[PDB]
């Protein structure tokens, strides 16, 4: 039936297209695309405001 | 509070978890019955914490 969540991960070398299928995907099911690194981040005024 | 034996998680999961969950994803038992067969070959093999 509905929608359902789920959380997945792609991981491999960098520049495997990762962040290129996120975008294919994102237009495929008509999602709006965003990204949002979090290597390395600290504070959680960027994260919680 | 203790933890608990690999046993005592069957008759948990298949009361107190699988429900929950079952409602989580919005189905009813009619569609999607899992027997205790697959329980306890998950909580033997698949998670040991
Ligand atoms: N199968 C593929 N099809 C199209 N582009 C690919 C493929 N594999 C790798 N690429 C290219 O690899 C690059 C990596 O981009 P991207 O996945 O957007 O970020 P990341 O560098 O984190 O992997 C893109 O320029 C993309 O065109």
């Amino acid at each position: 039936g509905s929608t359902q969540g789920k959380i997945l991960c792609f991981y491999g070398p960098p520049g495997v297209g990762k962040t290129s299928i996120a975008r294919s995907i994102a237009r495929a099911l008509n999602r709006e695309y965003f990204r949002f690194s979090v290597g390395g981040m600290t504070d959680v005024a960027e994260i919680k405001g | 509070v203790s933890g608990y034996v690999a046993q005592e998680k069957l008759a948990i999961a298949e009361r107190y978890l699988v429900p929950q969950a079952r409602a989580l994803c919005g189905l009813d038992e009619s569609k999607a019955k899992l027997s205790s067969d697959v329980l306890t070959l998950l909580i033997k093999q698949y998670c040991r914490e």
